[PDB]
């Protein structure tokens, strides 16, 4: 029942619209972004953000839109800085605006480049093909850092294992569908991890938050079914005992 | 422990160490179906630091994460080969900024000295862009402490609650014993009265 109530609270929070994309990464993420934009003096490359608008989820990948969201939201918190002085300025602005979270610093100036050297060549479209990119600099940075150009989104556990055994041109990671609550991350040919999809949608999704609200409603319904099953089983046990 | 948790992911820190992929599958078929637990195969990479500890400590370090942890031989071997803890110059002293920037610049050997170092309570990873400007760039992130790899109590609260439960249950047992004694006294009195009446 507590889990059901938590899911209901998450459903209400997402439905109210307070879970804005600007605040998806962090409540004070916008404060940090405004501070780095105002204090990019040492930043040869501006610490542009938020990157969710620049790197949005694309349709046709709702099977792992939450999985891609989790992965590139863990990887998204790294912004673009040029010199370690910019890292020091980033820490200073974090202490100033008091952002609730912390932003990892990548000390690499923004640059646009071709990633066809290690482009993925597989039946599954790449994560780049799974993401709407607006700024070419940010797109190139994400491709280089996250190595998404060497990843094809394989759709099944054993299918991912076999495809990684084949090892086509630049095939490293696989995001397979198990359910809307959790999916599969596969690498190394047989390395399989059942990863729960991220509840907080930090990565911007072109689809409205109402999809998340309906997903949470379905989760509440399934957990109420589980609660009823547990209650009936224990009631049977206690009735026999009594 | 914080250094190990930062360098070695918690998924691996909770992963069961498996000697080989064959045993991995054979013992994950009955286990992964019951409990979803990550399994890290015992690899066969290097187990010793790539460079002598003197060169590492010239930057202001202390040693390596392999030297900073102990434990099961197979698990330590898997950490040294897959995670390569011995390849991580780990220390509790922050490096001098001059040596930090020296590491930022690729060394004359052709690359950076190390791709993963720990100075003080911070971790620096130095990488390079695959395409474009391909600048050799560092990344420094603060390291946070943890109680992992330490058989110590910190659920301390659970211990206190369970001790209170022990005390309460012992008191209830004593009270029930006293009630039993009262019942025995009542039975003895009844039997005495019955004996008097019979006589």
């Amino acid at each position: 029942s507590r889990s059901i109530q938590n899911k209901k609270v998450e459903l209400q929070n997402i439905a109210k619209g307070n879970d804005t994309f600007l605040m998806n990464f962090d409540r004070n993420m916008d404060r940090l972004l405004r501070t780095i934009e105002q204090r990019k003096n040492e930043f040869e490359t501006p610490a542009i953000g938020p990157l969710g608008s620049l790197v949005t989820i694309r349709k046709g990948f709702e099977k792992w839109t939450r999985s891609i969201q989790r992965a590139i939201s863990s990887s998204l918190n790294a912004f673009v800085v040029s010199n370690p002085k910019d890292n020091r300025l980033f820490r200073d602005i974090m202490r100033s605006c008091g952002i609730r979270s912390n932003i990892p610093i990548v000390t690499y100036c923004l640059s646009q480049f071709d990633y066809s050297k290690g482009r993925a060549h597989g039946n599954y479209p790449t994560i780049v093909d799974a993401l709407e990119f607006s700024k070419p600099e940010i797109e190139c940075l994400f491709v280089d850092l996250s190595r998404i150009e060497r990843i094809v989104l394989i759709e099944d556990k054993n299918e991912a294992r076999n495809f990684l055994q084949r090892n086509p041109v630049n095939v490293n990671m696989a995001l397979s569908l198990r359910d809307r609550r959790s999916g599969f991350q596969l690498s190394g040919g047989y390395r399989l991890d059942t990863v729960t999809y991220q509840d907080k949608i930090r990565l911007k999704v072109n689809s409205s938050s109402d999809n998340g609200t309906q997903y949470l409603k379905d989760l509440i319904e399934q957990e109420t079914k589980e609660l009823q099953n547990i209650r009936d089983r224990y009631e049977e046990k206690l009735s026999e005992v009594r | 422990a914080a250094y190990l948790a930062q360098c070695v992911d918690y998924n691996t820190s909770k992963a069961l160490t498996v000697v080989d992929s064959d045993s991995y599958k054979l013992f994950a078929n009955p286990i992964l179906d019951k409990f979803k637990v990550n399994l890290r195969e015992l690899s066969s990479a290097d187990t010793t630091p790539p460079v002598p500890a003197e060169t590492v400590r010239d930057l202001g370090f202390e040693g390596y994460l392999s030297d900073f942890i102990t434990g099961d031989k197979r698990v330590m071997k898997m950490l040294c080969q897959t995670s390569k803890i011995h390849t991580i110059p780990v220390s509790r002293r922050e490096l001098t900024p001059a040596q930090i920037k020296k590491l930022i610049t690729p060394r004359p050997n052709g690359k950076i000295l190390f791709k993963r170092i720990i100075h003080g309570n911070r971790l620096v990873d130095i990488k390079q862009s695959a395409y474009g400007s391909k600048q050799v760039f560092p990344t420094d992130v603060s390291i946070k402490q943890t109680n992992f790899y330490q058989g110590s109590i910190m659920s301390n609260e659970q211990k206190i609650r369970i001790e209170n439960e022990i005390i309460n249950l012992k008191n209830e047992y004593n009270d029930r014993k006293s009630t039993l004694d009262a019942l025995s006294n009542q039975k003895s009195g009844y039997r005495h009265e019955l004996s008097e009446l019979a006589s």
